[PDB]
């Protein structure tokens, strides 16, 4: 039914390995060569990585900003509502980075002030215009 | 088994069918009812029974049914017919028995039997048993054939034949209970010492020999389930099959191995895609947080663009460390991913040198077992002969096997030292002409009704002949010569004046050095109480050292012995014997084996008589006159002992059928 375990033989392989008197041989050198063009290339991208590993050296630590943690707050300030309309001709509709702007509105009271000031601050052009990029 | 089956298991029959042989004997019977067939039956099987309870006295058919009970008893032309079939076909009253009534007062038709080998002398004694005239014809000075055995001082042992394969159904069995037999088991443990003359470790020992076993298993898979038998017109041989398996297996590892560091590339070729996606990221990330950093240097108070600025640069920051974090996350992931494939390759290599040479012992242990360079085995064939092998243990003969023919020669016509060098058989009868080995010039001519032939098939293969047919054996004989193959293997036996080995150890291996030379000296036998080694020669190695001188041999021999027991602890032999059986000239060989391109159909060929055409036209068929026995024309047990002997009862029925015609199928 099937060959013995730890054992491997199929119809295509047995006709490949007798083709000829050395098809043998032939065959075990591609594979010989085919292993060590993989062998070397596995250490050339070895040193590729660990020279782009070493680039990267230091972290982003001289980068990081410290926590911010601001309590959410109901009332919108002329100043917070200007920051706002700014926020909207550069992110447009990402109600995340606007209420990450903003500092103390919710990714929901950003939305609600799209629809609240929405004649008064022409967040139609102002959001055509943000389009146009 | 045992009761009346285990007699017809002992006598290799199916305890609950009737044979083709029995099918022709008794015609009726078979094709009759289910409840006669059962009848029948139990009188063979009863009949066997008893012959084997007491193989040392004639079992008569009055002796059969006085112990037959009803309803079995009551046809006593049935209980006739039975006892009287298996007497005729050897399967009772056959080898050393004592006779209840003397033999017929005068003989009926004569027999010239070529050769005194087991086969011949077993044919003897049946037809002398059922009153023929026979005489034997023995080229060698002694019986036995190829069952030879060394005798000087106190030093016994075979050079030719030396085991009981199992008394699971051995005629040998009834024949070892007959003649004074000493036999002793075998334990088949063998460890193996390698060049440098150490032991192989436990660990290897087991994991090359399951790997042997593994790989023929593999042949026979690659020959039944692929059919893998015929490349390049020529029959695929046992050889070429183990090879193309193992290159396979080799394959296979490298096969592995690609498809595992190809594993790893991938791997790698990501992590590199990433640090680059890292590298730019905290290039946008250095600069991003310069633009943050200077709009922080805008003192207050600013208006709200300039305020603006501030907080989105930042926002802007953390969303690309954010970023970043999470790239230094997968990073890690992918990083330790490739620390695993390279905690776990597979395997390096398929095969050792060290392991490839242990494994090569297995093979000329094989070669050994057949005789023969397994280039030469067919691989559809080569083991068609296993499921008709005996249950239990392998026996030596401890005083030597000669003891057998030596047996059965007792009581007749042999006439040793009298080759015969052409055998005519016509219509009207044979002549066979020998001459003396000795003074080879005084010939001598036998006249006879039947030549039975148990020249071993070496001999029918040389060329030019040793032996002429006159007229020429019939092509289709001819051709089952030159298809068979006859092997080769040999004994050198070193008699010492003690025991240096492991006495608890019946047999260990030495592994040669190359595929070349593996099985040279490849293997030791102790045997006997007497200080005795015996060392095999094998495979290829067999036929090549034919041509070396004895002492160089013996030289080969006290080395590896040294090698492994210790420089001083082996001594110089008493006496060495080296036999040389593709040499010798009445047996050009050792045993048969199933040649490439040959199959168990050959055997039968063999065993075919010949019928020789009509001396005046258009007169009857002929009967048959010559006829083959010997251990090439057995089937179901060639190369043996017991094939032989079987062969030879088998003969003498057929010619006793032919001659003494058929009494008991009315
Ligand atoms: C050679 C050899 C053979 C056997 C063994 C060793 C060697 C060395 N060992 C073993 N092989 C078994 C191998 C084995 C063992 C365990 C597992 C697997 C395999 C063996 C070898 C080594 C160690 C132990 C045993 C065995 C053994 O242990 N057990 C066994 O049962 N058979 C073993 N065999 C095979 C059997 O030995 C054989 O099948 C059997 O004996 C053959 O009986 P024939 O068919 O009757 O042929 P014939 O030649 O005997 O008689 C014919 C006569 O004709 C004459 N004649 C010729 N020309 C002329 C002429 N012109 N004019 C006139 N005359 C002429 C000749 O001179 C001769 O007298």
């Amino acid at each position: 039914r099937k060959p013995p375990k730890g054992m491997f033989l199929s119809q295509e392989d047995v006709e490949a390995v007798s083709a000829n008197a050395t098809a043998a041989t032939t065959v075990l050198r591609q594979l010989d060569m085919e292993l060590v063009s993989v062998k070397r290339q596995i250490q050339n991208i070895k040193q590729t990585n660990s020279a782009l590993k070493e680039k990267l050296d230091g972290g982003i630590e001289p980068y990081r900003l410290p926590e911010v943690i601001q309590k959410c707050n109901a009332r919108w300030t002329t100043e917070e509502q200007l920051l706002a309309v700014q926020a909207i001709r550069k992110y447009g509709r990402d109600f995340q980075a606007i209420s990450d702007v903003i500092g103390n509105k919710s990714v929901v009271q950003v939305k609600n002030f799209f629809v609240n000031y929405r004649r008064r601050f022409n967040i139609d052009e102002v959001l055509q215009e943000w389009e146009a990029e | 088994p045992s009761g009346v089956e285990g007699a017809a298991f002992q006598s290799r029959l199916p305890h609950d069918r009737m044979t083709s042989q029995e099918a022709a004997c008794f015609p009726d019977i078979i094709s009759g009812p289910q409840q006669t067939q059962k009848v029948f039956l139990f009188i063979r099987n009863r009949t066997l029974q008893l012959w084997l309870d007491n193989p040392k006295i004639q079992l008569t058919f009055e002796a059969t049914l006085q112990q037959l009970e009803a309803p079995y008893n009551s046809d006593t032309v049935l209980v006739h017919r039975v006892h009287s079939y298996l007497e005729r076909h050897g399967l009772i009253n056959f080898g050393i028995y004592k006779r209840i009534k003397p033999l017929p007062t005068k003989k009926t038709g004569k027999v010239i039997i070529i050769g005194s080998g087991v086969s011949g002398l077993a044919a003897a004694r049946q037809l002398q048993s059922f009153g023929m005239d026979v005489t034997l014809l023995e080229a060698r000075d002694r019986v036995g054939g190829r069952v030879a055995t060394f005798r000087k001082g106190n030093y016994v042992a075979d050079l030719g034949a030396m085991v009981v394969t199992g008394l699971g159904g051995n005629p040998m069995a009834v024949v070892s209970k007959q003649v004074n037999m000493e036999l002793a088991k075998i334990k088949q443990k063998c460890p193996l010492y390698e060049a440098n003359g150490q032991a192989v470790p436990k660990e290897k020992d087991e994991m090359v020999e399951q790997e042997f076993n593994r790989l023929l298993e593999a042949t026979s898979y690659l020959s039944h389930q692929l059919d893998f038998n015929v490349l390049n017109n020529k029959p695929v041989s046992l050889g070429q099959a183990l090879e193309v398996v193992i290159q396979l297996q080799e394959k296979h590892v490298k096969d592995e191995q690609i498809e595992h560091w190809k594993k790893i590339v991938k791997t790698q070729e990501e992590l590199k895609e990433l640090l680059n996606k890292m590298v730019n990221l905290k290039e946008k990330i250095k600069e991003l947080h310069q633009q943050y950093k200077e709009a922080s240097e805008v003192k207050p108070p600013r208006d709200i663009t300039a305020e603006f600025l501030v907080k989105s640069k930042h926002r802007d920051l953390t969303a690309l460390c954010k970023e970043y974090d999470e790239l230094a996350e997968t990073q890690g992931k992918l990083e330790e991913k490739l620390q695993e494939l390279e905690a776990n390759p597979p395997s390096d290599v398929y095969l050792s040198s060290r392991d490839r040479q242990i494994l090569d012992w297995h093979f000329a242990n094989l070669e050994f077992a057949n005789a023969t360079p397994l280039s030469t085995l067919s691989l559809k064939h080569w083991d068609q002969d296993d499921d008709f092998e005996f249950t239990g243990s392998h026996l030596t003969v401890r005083n030597g096997y000669s003891c057998v023919p030596v047996a059965l020669a007792e009581g007749l016509d042999i006439k040793l030292n009298t080759a015969v060098r052409q055998v005519r058989y016509t219509a009207s009868g044979c002549e066979v002409i020998a001459v003396n080995t000795r003074s080879t010039s005084q010939t001598f001519i036998y006249k006879c009704d039947a030549v039975l032939c148990t020249l071993p098939l070496g001999v029918l293969k040389q060329q030019p002949p040793a032996v002429q047919f006159v007229p020429p054996l019939p092509e289709w004989k001819t051709s089952a010569v030159q298809r068979m193959g006859f092997g080769n293997l040999n004994k050198v036996v070193l008699c010492f004046d003690r025991v240096f080995w492991d006495p608890s150890v019946n047999l260990f291996g030495h592994v040669g050095s190359t595929t070349a030379s593996r099985g040279e000296l490849f293997l030791f036998w102790n045997l006997y109480k007497a200080p005795i080694l015996l060392a095999l020669v094998a495979g290829e190695a067999a036929g090549i050292m034919e041509n070396i001188s004895d002492d160089v041999i013996v030289g080969r021999c006290l080395a590896i012995l040294k090698g492994i027991f210790g420089s001083s602890a082996v001594p110089q032999p008493k006496e060495t014997v080296v036999s040389r059986w593709r040499a010798d000239p009445w047996a050009r060989g050792s045993y048969s084996y199933v040649a490439a391109g040959s199959s168990g159909n050959d055997y039968d060929l063999m065993a075919q008589p010949i019928t020789p055409g009509p001396s005046i036209p258009g007169a009857p068929q002929p009967i048959p006159r010559l006829f083959f026995a010997g251990e090439h024309t057995i089937r179901n047990y060639p190369a043996t002992v017991h094939g032989a002997l079987l062969s030879g009862l088998r003969e003498a029925g057929r010619i006793a059928d032919q001659f003494l015609g058929a009494m008991y199928t009315l």
